[PDB]
RNA sequence: CUGUCCAAUGAGCGCAUAGUGAGGGCAG
C-alpha cells in the first residue's frame, strides 16, 4: 500500500525486520531513546547513532523536524511503516512514532550499528 | 531578519504594559472619586465599568438612572442598584480642579484602552496567520510568548515538549505555559499535570504549523479539544 | 500476582529543571 511520499526514505520489508532487530537489541542493551521528544534530545545532545521513524504518525508533521535535526548534524534516519511495530521493539505496549538508537561505549553492538547506518545512506538520494 | 514574529512578540509586550497602567490608573481613579461617591466602587467590580461610569456621573450624582449613555454601560439592575445608594451617598460635591484632573485621566485610560484593543486584535491576527494551530491552543498571546523565547516557530519546533513547559520560567517549574488561560481556568491542584499535558499537545502543534499544515487549525481544534475532555474526566 | 482503564502523540517525578523518561488509576 502506499505512504506519504514525505515519510522518505522508507524500508523495504527486508529492512524493516533488520532496523526492527536492531532497535530490539538496543533496547536489551540499553542504547535505545523512545519518544520525538527524547529522540529529539538525542539528536541536540549529539548522542545519535541513528533515528528510526514511523511513516504511520498521524499528523506525519508532528515528527518531521527530525530529518531536518538529523540532515545538520549528518545522523542517518529511516522510516517504516508501522508505528505499533516499532512500539514493540521498543518493549512498548503504545504505539513509537519516533526512537533513536544512542551511541554507547564499546558497544557491543558496534559492528550491527555500523552495518544499518550503511545500509540506511544508501537508500539517501 | 525582520521577521514578523518578533513584531508580534514586541506588540504583545506593550499589551501587558498597558495592562499595568490601566491597573494604576484605575487605582488611582477610585481613590480620587472615592471623596464624591464612596460606594460605587463596591457596585461596580469591572475597572473599566467603573472609569466609564465615573466619566459619565461626574459630580453630579442626582438622576444617574434617567441618563440614556449610562445605561449603554451597566446593567439596568446595577443602574438602579447605583441610582439609590447615590441618593444617601456621604461624600461632597468636587472642586471644579479636581473633576477637570479627574475627567482628564478618565479620558487618558479610555484611549490607553482602545489602543490596547487595537493592539490585542493585532496579535491575534497575525498569530492566527504565523502559529494557526498553536495559537487555538494556548491563545495568540501565549503562543507569541513562547515563540518569542523560543526564538522563532522554527527554533521551538526543535525543542522536545519538556523544555517548552519551561518556558519563562524562573509554586515551582512554572513557566509561561502554566500561566496560561486554559490551564488556569482549572482547580488549582490540577493545574500542574494540566500544564504538562498542554505542553505535550503545543509541542504537536507548533511542529504542524512549522510546515505550514492544518492552516486552518483543524488540528490546533482536535488537540484542543482532546485537551478538553481529559480536563473533564478530572473534572 | 490477575482482571480492567490510562500511558513515548509521554506515565510518574519536579531548583539534575533548556530537566528527568515508564510507568500510573481502579478492582479482586
Amino acid at each position: 500500500a502506499d505512504v506519504n511520499p514525505k515519510a522518505y526514505p522508507l524500508a523495504d520489508a527486508h529492512l524493516t525486520k533488520k532496523l526492527l532487530d536492531l532497535v530490539q537489541q538496543s533496547c536489551n542493551y540499553k542504547q535505545l531513546r523512545k519518544g520525538a521528544n527524547e529522540a529529539t534530545k538525542t539528536l541536540n545532545r549529539g548522542i545519535s547513532e541513528f533515528i528510526v521513524m514511523a511513516a504511520d504518525a498521524e499528523p506525519l508533521e508532528i515528527i518531521l523536524h527530525l530529518p531536518l535535526l538529523c540532515e545538520d548534524k549528518n545522523v542517518p534516519y529511516v522510516f517504516v511503516r508501522s508505528k505499533q511495530a516499532l512500539g514493540r521493539a521498543c518493549g512498548v505496549s503504545r504505539p513509537v512514532i519516533a526512537c533513536s538508537v544512542t551511541i554507547k561505549e564499546g558497544s557491543q553492538l558496534k559492528q550491527q550499528i555500523q552495518s544499518i547506518q550503511q545500509s540506511i545512506e544508501r537508500l539517501l538520494v | 531578519a525582520a521577521p514578523e514574529y518578533r513584531v508580534i512578540v514586541d506588540a504583545n509586550n506593550l499589551t501587558v504594559e498597558i495592562e499595568n497602567e490601566l491597573n494604576i490608573i484605575h487605582k488611582f481613579i477610585r481613590d480620587k472619586y472615592s471623596k464624591r461617591f464612596p460606594e460605587l466602587e463596591s457596585l461596580v467590580p469591572n475597572a473599566l465599568d467603573y472609569i466609564r461610569t465615573v466619566k459619565e456621573l461626574g459630580n453630579s450624582l442626582d438622576k444617574c438612572k434617567n441618563n440614556e449613555n449610562l445605561q449603554q454601560i451597566l446593567t439596568n439592575a446595577t443602574i438602579m442598584v447605583v441610582s439609590v445608594t447615590a441618593s444617601t451617598t456621604q461624600g461632597q460635591q468636587l472642586s471644579e480642579e479636581e473633576l477637570e484632573r479627574l475627567e482628564e485621566a478618565c479620558d487618558m485610560a479610555l484611549e490607553l484602552n482602545a489602543s490596547k484593543h487595537r493592539i490585542y486584535e493585532y496579535v491575534e491576527s497575525r498569530m492566527s496567520f504565523i502559529a494557526p494551530n498553536l495559537s487555538i491552543i494556548i491563545g495568540a498571546s501565549t503562543a507569541a510568548k513562547i515563540m518569542g523565547v523560543a526564538g522563532g516557530l522554527t527554533n521551538l519546533s526543535k525543542m522536545p515538549a519538556c523544555n517548552i513547559m519551561l518556558l519563562g520560567a524562573q509554586l515551582p517549574h512554572t513557566g509561561y505555559i502554566y500561566h496560561s488561560d486554559i490551564v488556569q481556568s482549572l482547580p488549582p491542584d490540577l493545574r500542574r499535570k494540566a500544564a504538562r499535558l498542554v505542553a505535550a499537545k503545543c509541542t504537536l502543534a507548533a511542529r504542524v504549523d512549522s510546515f505550514h499544515e492544518s492552516t486552518e487549525g483543524k488540528v490546533g481544534y482536535e488537540l484542543k479539544d482532546e485537551i478538553e475532555r481529559k480536563f473533564d474526566k478530572w473534572q
